[PDB]
């Protein structure tokens, strides 16, 4: 028990980012385009998530961060579209590359930077310039799961 | 929007920034951003974007060289890339050239590490500079036609 | 750093419950004759909490839960009280003891249990029976900031 | 709403159920225990918050022997106890009996406590029986009766 935990500690200098990230399939995620209504406000609700992802037009196109506390003074029947909402708010953000190690991004999690953070990695193969790949998202509480199993 | 902030590069009292492709929809803090650190001049070397004319009317010349996405420049664009340096130095003394891409990770890069390796920096050294600010700069053409390149020194 | 945070491990055995509550005046926590409005809705989105006490009359007579799940197709103009919202779905209660070990408490809230729980003492002091006495609340998220400060 | 479960306390082939007060709005769900537990016998220790018929209409004897809060048992309460205790294992054998007062935590354990001293445990383990099961129970005053407390054994 304890003792695991006291590895889970010890693994943070050694395991990265990209072990114990989730990719961006399986991330809950929403469109720009999205528009707030009662269906779309309750699966926010019913995500367990306080800070989603906001996309426009492919995923892995991250645009802004969803807050639960910018879901204020929507009213869900005149149907505010999520795009409208995003620039209500400043949410700065955080990008992580995918070799970082945990303690690295726990401190990250502390300095006050979001506590999603999104991944990318360098991307040489394939003719194109070098681009940041998306790979998909880590979050304070993916990280505290390593030391508490 | 991962796309990394505007570097300054400074050689030999000579100063480059390293930039992304904006939008229209943020092009004036793309703007705010040059004039801090005091650009003259933009050079595009991806296809075009944005409007260039806002950029303009603050007063940076802005320049379209888009050659091939992850080619070595091509011999034209080097040519005119390095008569610009010298005509832009003449015209503000520590004055900044612009350079973006997509995100600037790619063809801006190699047009300024080769003109660091022109101004007198040994290749290696020109590389690590530009990458250990811009991470995972140039791929594996680019870094070939650096490796390859020899200056004659055509910088003052 | 890691160090201290080894050391938060160990200390989980020790430390009690007691130790790292938050008494119950500075708990977020609602009324169950609140009626759910915009303006409480607000307040609810805003207090980032996600597990939040309902009570009856006074403060220490914990009733139910709200979840932010419940509240999925709740209507703010059309005035739902919260009382009739807790009726709609169960949340079980969970009560800790003052003297509990947070080590212990840790794997309660791994085996299921609530991840608000709620703090009692036995109380002698004073004529009457031995009662049950509410201290106020320590989450999930207090045990994990014992190891992670 | 933190009010602890019933407590099965079995001895000597007789049983009890410690309980707390329900209000009538959680009151099916008490009487549910009840019959789960398969109790003849309700007593009531504490003022009434709940109509006792539903109770009643269950087929469980309920009665209202109230005493202060925190007291010993007034030796007419403690002379019924026994004497219902007598009554109702010749009615059902091994049937229960319910106390509560508040929740039950107080001056209904005491009541059962006195129940096993009588019937021959010694003090300190019934108290320690109860306590094991139910969590800070007895008082200081209830203590000090159950230790100054003598049998005569009057239980069959």
């Amino acid at each position: 028990g304890p003792l695991n935990m006291i590895q889970g500690v010890l693994e943070l200098r050694c395991r990265t980012v990209e072990d114990v990230l989730t990719p961006l399939e399986d991330c809950f995620m929403l469109d720009a385009s999205t528009v707030l209504d009662f269906g779309v406000l309750a699966s926010i609700m019913q995500s367990g998530h306080t800070r989603i992802p906001v996309y426009e037009e492919e995923r892995s196109n991250i645009v802004d961060m969803l807050y639960l506390k910018d879901l204020a003074f929507v009213d869900p029947e005149d149907c505010t579209p999520l795009s409208t909402i995003t620039r209500f708010y400043n949410h700065p953000l955080h990008f992580v590359f995918n070799d970082t190690k945990l303690d690295a991004v726990l401190e990250e999690f502390k300095r006050g930077k979001s506590h999603l953070a999104i991944v990318q990695k360098v991307n040489n193969e394939g003719e194109g310039d070098p681009f940041y790949e998306v790979l998909g998202l880590v979050t304070l509480e993916d990280v505290i799961e390593e030391i508490i199993r | 929007m991962n796309r990394p902030a505007p570097v300054e590069i400074s050689y030999e009292n000579m100063r480059f920034l390293i930039t992304h492709n904006p939008t229209n929809a943020t092009l004036n803090k793309f703007t705010e951003e040059l004039k801090k650190y005091g650009v003259t001049t933009l050079v595009r070397v991806c296809d075009a974007t944005y409007d260039k004319a806002p950029v303009e009317k603050e007063g940076i010349h802005v320049l379209d060289w888009p050659f091939d996405d992850g080619a070595p420049p091509p011999n034209q664009i080097v040519d005119d890339w390095l008569n610009l340096l010298k005509t832009k130095f003449r015209e503000e003394p520590g004055a900044a050239v612009a350079v973006h891409c997509v995100a600037g990770l790619g063809r801006a890069p190699v047009l300024v590490a080769l003109a660091l390796i022109e101004a007198g920096m040994k290749y290696e050294d020109a590389v690590q500079f530009i990458r250990q600010k811009r991470r995972g700069a140039f791929n594996s053409k680019q870094l070939l036609y650096l490796e390859k390149y020899r200056p004659k020194m055509r910088l003052r």
